[PDB]
RNA sequence: UUGGGCCCGGCUCUUGUCUAUGUUCCUUGGAACAGGACGUCACAGAGGGUGAGAAUCCCGUGCGAUGAGAUGACCCGGGUCU
RNA sequence: GCGAGAGACCGAUAGCGAACAAGUACAGUGAUGGAAAGAUGAAAAGAACUUUGAAAAGAGAGUGAAAAAGUACGUGAAAUUG
RNA sequence: UGCUGUAAAGCUGGGUCGAACGGCCUCUAGUGCAGAUCUUGGUGGUAGUAGCAAAUAUUCAAAUGAGAACUUUGAAGACUGAAGUGGGGAAAGGUUCCAUGUCAACAGCAGUUGGACAUGGGUUAGUCGAUCCUAAGAGAUGGGGAAGCUCCGUUUCAACGUGCUUGAUUUUUCAGGCCAACCAUCGAAAGGGAAUCCGGUUAAAAUUCCGGAACUUGGAUAUGGAUUCUUCACGGCAACGUAACU
RNA sequence: AGGAAUAGUUUUCAUGCCAAGUCGUACUCAUAACCGCAGCAGGUCUCCAAGGUUAACAGCCUCUAGUUGAUAGAAUAAUGUA
RNA sequence: AAACUUUCAACAACGGAUCUCUUGGUUCUCGCAUCGAUGAAGAACGCAGCGAAAUGCGAUACGUAAUAUGAAUUGCAGAUAUUCGUGAAUCAUCGAAUCUUUGAACGCACAUUGCGCCCUCUGGUAUUCCGGAGGGCAUGCCUGUUUGAGCGUCGU
């Protein structure tokens, strides 16, 4: 909702800073092995459970 | 935020989220020698703290800010 | 590579402090530039002079306090060893070696004797 | 009616955030966490669940301490800095 | 029959440095670490690496040598003054 | 728990649940429940360039010992299908 | 491609392939599958089949685009019909908001569109809430149980003030005096409660920004006024009035 | 308790001076932003409320506002459903 | 006779069996004794020139000091970074530090980033009002200090 804590806000910031894409230079280093964001999270299907 | 410096006499900044609106007046004072008219505080989504500055009629933030580098 | 620390510790607490102000100032200048560069490995460098003034000044005062507490009974608690909890409880080698009158004159009369055999 | 229009009900949170554990499992009227025990003094475990101890005990987390004390046992719980050899 | 205060060693622990002998010729192969020939070292032919099964290419392995530190009423071997 | 050495043990549906960003992803109000998933090649040399196509792609070409190895990548069975 | 064995099986030709493997004498076992509504994974027939039929309804043209029944604009025909298919909120969600790009997957037809995908932007308060109060209730504390985790008690068999006021004194010490029945704490974004309005402004914020105009609380403190020689004001029969008025 | 004679008030009269911290604030609130495994004909608290007809906030038509969404095309046997 | 269906063969699919391996597991043995109010284990949130994880770390934030060592790091970029040297890189070593918000968790409270009080310094004309920096205030119990209570009680 609108009115919401403090510490409920910080728990949804964090959320959005981890639903982000693979950063592409990463794959180009020795011996990478991830190819994709395995942990992302859309809004509508997979809840956050706060 | 430089509509705001352009228009309202406002500077826009990111402080730390632990500060409060006398710490960051007393801030802006010490390291560019403004006066603050007010302080409107705002914690952003990604969760990090936003800072409306205007500075008193005294002042032109359009020159403090050339002066401190970021216009 | 930024401030040597064995150039920091002739240093006055004056001069380290006015030196901890100008690397802030600088610090603070580079985000300003990262705003449109934006691209700025130089920021590492001043970041870890700033760790290296505030170990330099830390390390300073610290061993201050440890010449003034010198040979002290009590002593401030950061300043005291830090082993285990537990032992610091143990008993301390003096109180170990504690020997009733009457254990001390059996251990004089009755050492261990160095002998062998065959003779 | 019990089964989906009573499922459209369900708005009201029984349990939130624990500030000891972290879950959401703090339950709300009852002030406890039904995970770690919080506010109790000791954690919350029993021996009929292994697998809830595997979660959540020493060095599931950082360790930021005894991490170093089998090192420090090593050298006898040293006091004092290293010398620079001549 | 005799107490005690200390120095150096030993032992104990931790730790630095150092080490034998083919990468010779021919064939196959992208690659020789394969096969053949001729050898070498071996108190080392354990193991791993290196473009395929490598004692001899590299790290090690085996054998020793030589230093630094720490700790011990509650370990002992000599010395020093009461 | 910390440090080591081993085995007539298992060999990715086996062996710990987990050989992998595994107590992860995910489920449940909660206590709890809890997976799947290893292998291009020696080396990315990961296919420049031309051409058809809106493009994905195709056809030539190119690299490689091999493309009957093309990041849908070792081998590549059966059911099933053209 | 054949050969051997009654058989369990063994050997061989051709193709594919890329790093180890077999005969003999013995040892040993987690050692042989067609079934267990067996287990895990994979795949069929069914089958281009059932079906994609509630909520009145769509049409012409242009633009865009490789591509338009489905996007955008214009024209029109309709519907919700203020107890709304309108305009806002509480709970819940958490970036879904906005702009730009964008179509592999998703939107059970399609897709140039999208709550999809990618990159950025965006939430401004003394006056709105929370915060504070107590409600049913919850619950620390001297304590009394319980082997104990803990249970019970809260007007709780208790020596329970982190008290307050002045006269000031600086000496940061005093001098008194007044009381202590009650009061840990938590418990409402709908109960109680100090105080803000209008106009304008953005792609996306506004009772929060800008412009103007106010208000409340806490504090300091100056001027003006009022009061006092009848010391702590006058007037009105009265109800009561007043700029003040220990 | 303290207060007038050429002196204290009193900021419950007027005007003037200073300051007001922290967290929330976007958006949806539903035949697609919540819960029902889903963009599910289910479920989920509340405020505002125009004209005509009428007893009426019913039904029926309309203004402001909002939508025109729900695969589509061609035909119109049987048997269905309404 | 085609189509269709069925059987086989070749090639191509679908799928991931087989074979080969293995920084993993599993069992056995040998050795050692070291968590925490000096704030542990665990939790949350942050931190990189370009990072979502994992790994590391704490506003000194993929780390500071020190000791050792001796030329890298590397996906790209880049020193006001370095090479016969107080010198690249290094969780090599590690004895000095830093260590957000918490947690036995300690001023009170906590579904709040809510509310006090004490001391020193400091800003607004300020012992009181408003602001900033640093340092403090939990409980049970022990020893001691000090200040006290009770005709419990001695003496004068
Ligand atoms: C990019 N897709 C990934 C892909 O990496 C996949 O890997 C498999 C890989 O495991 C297989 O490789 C396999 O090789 C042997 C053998 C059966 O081949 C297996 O035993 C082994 O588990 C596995 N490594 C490989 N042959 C095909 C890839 N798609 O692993 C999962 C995935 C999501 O499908
Ligand atoms: C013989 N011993 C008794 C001892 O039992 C005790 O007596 C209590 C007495 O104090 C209680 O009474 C007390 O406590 C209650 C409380 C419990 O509500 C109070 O209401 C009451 O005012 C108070 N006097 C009484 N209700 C029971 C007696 N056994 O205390 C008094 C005593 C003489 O020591
Ligand atoms: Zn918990």
């Amino acid at each position: 909702p609108s009115q919401k804590s403090f510490r409920t806000k910080q728990k949804l910031a964090k959320a959005q800073k981890q639903n982000r894409p693979l950063p592409q230079w990463i794959r180009l280093r020795t011996d990478n092995k991830i190819r994709y964001n395995a942990k992302r999270r859309h809004w509508r299907r997979t809840k956050l459970g706060i | 935020a430089m509509k705001k410096v352009e228009d309202g006499n406002t500077l826009v900044f990111q402080v730390d989220i632990k500060s409060n609106k006398h710490q960051i007046k007393s801030a802006v004072k010490e390291l560019y020698d403004v006066d603050a008219l007010y302080v409107n505080t705002l914690i952003r989504p990604n969760g990090t703290k936003k800072a409306y500055i205007r500075l008193t009629s005294d002042y032109d933030a359009l020159d403090i800010a050339n002066r401190i580098g970021y216009i | 590579a930024g401030v040597k620390t064995f150039e920091l510790r002739t240093k006055s607490k004056e001069q380290l402090e006015s030196q901890l102000v100008e690397l802030k100032q600088e610090l603070a200048t580079l985000k300003v530039q990262k705003l449109q560069r934006p691209s700025l490995p130089r920021i590492h460098t001043v970041r870890k002079n700033i760790a290296r003034v505030l170990t330099v000044i830390n390390l300073n005062q610290r061993e201050n306090v440890r010449a003034f507490y010198a040979g002290k009974k009590y002593i401030p608690k950061d300043l005291r060893a830090k082993k285990t909890r537990a032992l610091r409880r143990k008993l301390t080698k003096f109180e170990a070696s504690q020997e009733t009158e009457k254990a001390r004159k059996q251990r004089i009369a009755f050492p261990q004797r160095k002998f062998a055999i065959k003779a | 009616g019990k089964g989906t229009p009573s499922l459209g009900k369900r708005h009201n949170k029984s349990h939130t955030l624990c500030n000891r554990c972290g879950r959401r499992s703090f339950h709300v009227q009852k002030k406890t966490c039904s995970s770690c025990g919080y506010p109790a003094a000791k954690m919350r475990s029993h021996n009929w669940a292994l697998k809830a101890k595997r979660r959540r005990t020493t060095g599931t987390g950082r360790m930021a301490y005894l991490k170093h004390v089998t090192r420090r046992f090593k050298n006898g719980f040293q006091t004092g800095v290293a010398k620079a050899q001549t």
